[PDB]
């Protein structure tokens, strides 16, 4: 639950742009809750993660 | 040319392991908390040293 690409179109929205540098909420994929973003250059990440 | 096969099978079961991360991510360690007594000091600090 709350992580995944199998997804409920009840209430639809549109997409938005990552802001960074303020206080937001997100929904990023399901993963829902409030933050500040910053932009990095990760390395870290592979083809699956 | 002096080859052989080999094919080294162990069973396993669900249980409770450290694990070390890298910088980059890799798992380089690991130790499982049930087999010495240096393991279970090792599990109950959290620390690999
Ligand atoms: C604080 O407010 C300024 C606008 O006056 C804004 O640029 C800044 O991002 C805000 N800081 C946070 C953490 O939202
Ligand atoms: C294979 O092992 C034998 C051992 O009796 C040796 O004489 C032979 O030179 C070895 N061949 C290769 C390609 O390593």
């Amino acid at each position: 639950i709350n992580s995944g690409t199998t997804c409920s179109n009840d209430l639809l929205y549109s997409n938005t742009e990552v802001s960074t540098g303020v206080c937001v909420n997100y929904d990023l994929y399901g993963i829902t809750g409030q933050g500040i973003f910053k932009e990095v250059s990760a390395a870290y990440y592979n083809n699956w993660q | 040319d002096n080859e052989t096969l080999e094919y080294w099978v162990t069973p396993l079961s669900r249980r409770q392991y450290l694990l070390n991360f890298d910088e980059h991510g890799v798992i380089t360690n690991a130790v499982d908390c049930s087999s010495s007594f240096l393991s279970e000091i090792q599990c109950k600090t959290q620390s690999f040293a």
